[PDB]
């Protein structure tokens, strides 16, 4: 079964940095296209930003480009996101989700959460 | 025309006169500003067009979209200072970049109630009319290309500015299909053979025989490419360039590549692509009879993002040729997937 | 940009009836590319339609997809308790937004 | 390929990436120097050449001239060495540049009785054998062209060095008519079109139609111009190029001109020309339809030093066209005068 | 009749400089090419430079480029050689001649002397 | 470079005779384009032939010019006091040399 495990999320002063891993399993992971999804609290989804297969196309969304850094390691099935230059309105919660921006969605697993404030 | 070249891959410095041949497609194009000639005749323009019965307007260049987004609030004034029942809305546009079947025409005779500068201010906002005039964007089912102008400007003579933030254009005398030469260039050094505009790098190189080897599209036109500007453009079947004659390739024996014929039905639909002729990362192909015929192109990633591995060619010539855009990766025609349906 | 619109904003009803959700598109969308997802407050989003038309696997037959063009509708045959949540549209190509639908809410 | 290049016509600057043609016609052209592949190879396609019934060669170029006055020391030693009844001589040069009709060819096999360095020294003398190999020289009586070799080498792929004094050869592997690909250029940006290489400039311009502008010339080679360096090469008549074909003239639309037809007879004898659209001083030319018909060009001075000051042209196109070399000022074929004999 | 008369001639020192003229007369000399020849003393006839009817050729020889100027006045028919930086060779007598490299030579005229001795 | 060749360096004859001078030529002239001068001592050179075989306005006609391709032969048909004198032949074109002939002396 398709399980998706992250882990990262906390409290953090605005202006910090951060990590978020996925833990991928129960799929071919080195196959997919891989993608992060944000959900600011009740409101909608929204994109962040997606990675290849072999880590060339690395797609980042408008207001986080040059903040925010997508990676993956096929060989232990990860996948890595780099928060860097956090501000007030990224609390979210951060999906990792088996998807393509064109593409659908086919996994979902338990997107972490994260606060930017004092 | 005369100066020091710095060579990066030779190591050595070019001194003399000649032409250079500047990129101006990559590292932010700048700037190619805009403001046409005097506003009357444009204005003009329009009501009498639409007194014959035109609908709207097509830009036949990704940029020509840019001149009408930022002048619309300006021919709005004049047309209500001079009580014309009409308006003018600009939207966005997509490859392909559709053309039209006629085109704008002088009538010389301006309007006679009209200012001469081109940066008036205290913008007035305007009424809107039962008669509504489109611009190039998504409006192919109320309108048809038909009943839509295009390819009705020209790159003014002395319009040419670098470095001041305007490029002056004015309207064609006639009706034409060939793209501007007024702002075009192409040229060869021994190695390499560049056909270059604001949008197109079609670039091609000598390894054993002359063939194209790379090329880069900003924008999908619809105008011919100019014989004008054409290296090598004699006995070219129009069969083989890579580059399709419609989406202003040029005819030439430069555009060739051996064992592939036109891309007539590529993923040219996106609005940015990028050809070259390597794999796509991850897949294989290999050439073999049983493959399947060329069909359209197919993106190399399905519908849930899994990506196809395994390719097969008929007649194809390693390195496969293959797209770069925002889609991923696509082959060319003669490739299709080796069991994949 | 083809931006969605998704109306009602939320939809009351009660268990027995058959309810109809609609995903107004900017225009023509491509090869009828369009998927629903469910979000049952709170956990991770599923999938329904792929597809605009067509049940994903593990999903109950109730779950209906249709439309074509520039309008689409999720209807679900049969209601059912647990099926009160928040249901999005997506367009996937071409080109899609950087965003998710609005999302409409359903309440008994 | 990228650098900063000031323009003075315009008074901008262009700063980009691309490919700038340097013009190396003007201005103390530099360099084409010459040094050529292993001299074992040479040594040994002359005796081979020779057994074949070869007598001599012709250059194509009119720097190869020099490569061979400075070589044939080299040559003659080596053969000498091989116990060879040959001996070699060069001499002096004078359009036009003629051809011959065979060339050279490996065996690649070469002589095994030879050093390897290509700057030894103490060098000796050789004798004088009743077998004599000619180069290109005012021998046009003894052996013609016939038995002459013609367009036997090729510029090196590696052999390009424009600061490093060399140019490396080697021989060509099949009989070819066109001229030497590995340097020569062609461009166009927007106002001008140049065809260039290590002797020709030509230039064209455009003012209301393309058409030539100036041209000139340091050597008159007799090599076809190859298609694949020409612009606008499709739909050209050979009847109305300005520059003969047999004259390295490029194939091209970009050659024409209104009024004027193919100069075949045209002052090509002279070694230097300088080729415009202007009138000789103290003379005028007046359209008129009684004028003579077209014959062989006619110098401005007649063989005393006087100038004929009245000329007449019966379908031309003002300003006349008229050369510029050592011998005065040439008119073109269209040109006659108006009643001077 | 052709008359060609000429003057400054004259002992120079070595390094100095002069300047020559020719008077033509008798006919068109605003139609015919100008040369100058010179002619060591015993030795052979040689050029040294001719100029166009509008001045716009004027070649010179092979050793005295940089050093010898010419120049022509077809308002009073006169023809001007400029003498520059004169060596020990330069003696010979200097003939005005109605002629061109490329022509033969109608008219010669009286040529005057000149030595470049101490 | 036509570079040319008088033969012989003097000659020696008496009045009443007839002489012949030669003016060799490197190859192949041009359209006969040679000419002689005729250099009194010590006088201006004079011009004698155009031209190779056309004699000049006020010349004797016993000044005869000849020879064509890469050999001239300049022959005074009858000789005369007055005409031992240093004769120069030139070629103007093409290419001319910037010297003329080396001359020969005509003695008694």
């Amino acid at each position: 079964q398709v399980q998706l495990v992250e882990s990262g999320g906390g409290l953090v002063k605005p202006g910090g940095s951060l990590r978020l891993s996925c833990a991928a399993s129960g799929f071919t992971f080195s196959d997919y296209y891989m993608s992060w999804i944000r959900q600011a609290p009740g409101k909608g989804l929204e994109w962040v930003s997606y990675i290849s297969t072999g880590s060339s196309h690395t797609d980042y969304a408008d207001s986080v480009k040059g903040r925010f850094t997508i990676s993956r390691d096929n060989t232990k099935n990860s996948l890595y996101l780099q928060l860097n230059s956090l501000r007030d309105e990224d609390t979210a919660v951060y999906y990792c989700a088996s998807g393509y921006r064109f593409s659908y969605v086919s996994y979902w697993g338990q997107g972490t959460l994260v606060t930017v404030s004092s | 025309d005369s100066g020091c070249v710095v060579s990066w891959k030779n190591k050595e410095l070019k001194c003399g006169s000649g032409i250079f041949i500047t990129d101006n497609v990559h590292t932010w194009t700048e700037q190619y500003k805009f403001q046409p000639e005097s506003p009357s005749k444009l204005a003009s323009a329009i009501q009498k067009a639409h007194e014959e019965g035109i609908c709207g307007i097509r830009s036949v260049t990704r940029l020509e979209n840019l001149m009408w987004k930022q002048i619309t609030p300006e021919l709005n004034h004049i047309l209500t200072e001079n009580e014309v029942k009409l308006t003018i809305m600009t939207g966005d546009i997509k490859g392909i970049m559709q053309a039209g079947k006629r085109s704008l025409r002088p009538q010389p005779t301006e309007l006679k109630y009209s200012w001469k500068a081109w940066g008036k201010a205290k913008m007035l906002s305007t009424e809107l009319h039962n008669h509504t005039f489109l611009i190039d964007g998504p409006e192919t089912a109320e309108c048809p290309n038909t009943n839509r102008a295009w390819n009705s400007l020209e790159v003014e003579d002395y319009g040419f500015g670098v470095f001041t933030t305007n490029i002056w254009l004015k309207l064609k005398e006639r009706q034409d299909v060939f793209c501007d030469s007024k702002l075009m260039s192409a040229a060869i050094k021994d190695n390499r053979a560049v056909h270059a505009d604001m949008g197109y790098w079609i670039e091609s190189a000598l390894n054993d025989t002359w063939k194209i080897e790379k090329a880069s599209f900003i924008e999908v036109k619809s105008c011919h490419w100019p014989k004008s500007h054409t290296l090598w453009s004699n006995g070219v079947l129009e069969s083989e360039m890579i580059i399709p004659k419609n989406f202003a390739g040029p005819v030439s024996q430069h555009n060739y590549r051996p064992g592939y014929h036109t891309q007539t039905a590529g993923p040219w639909h996106l609005g940015r692509l990028e050809m070259d002729f390597d794999f796509c990362e991850g897949t294989t192909v290999v050439v073999t009879e049983d493959c399947g015929n060329r069909g359209p192109s197919l993106r190399t990633t399905t519908a849930s993002g899994k990506l196809i591995t395994e390719w097969c060619c008929r007649s194809c010539t390693l390195p496969p040729l293959r797209y770069r855009g925002e889609d991923g990766c696509w082959y060319g025609m003669e490739i299709r997937p080796l069991k994949e349906k | 940009e083809i931006v969605l619109t998704q109306s009602p904003g939320t939809l009351s009803l009660s268990p027995g009836e058959r309810a109809t959700l609609s995903c107004r598109a900017s225009q023509s969308v491509s090869s009828s590319y369009l998927a629903w997802y469910q979000q049952k407050p709170g956990q991770a989003p599923r999938l329904l339609i792929y597809g605009a038309s067509t049940r994903a696997t593990g999903i109950p037959d109730r779950f209906t997809g249709s439309g074509s063009g520039t309008d689409f509708t999720l209807t679900i045959s049969r209601l059912e308790p647990e099926d009160f949540a928040v249901y999005y549209c997506q367009q996937y190509g071409s080109s899609p937004a950087w965003t998710f639908g609005q999302g409409t809410k359903v309440e008994i």
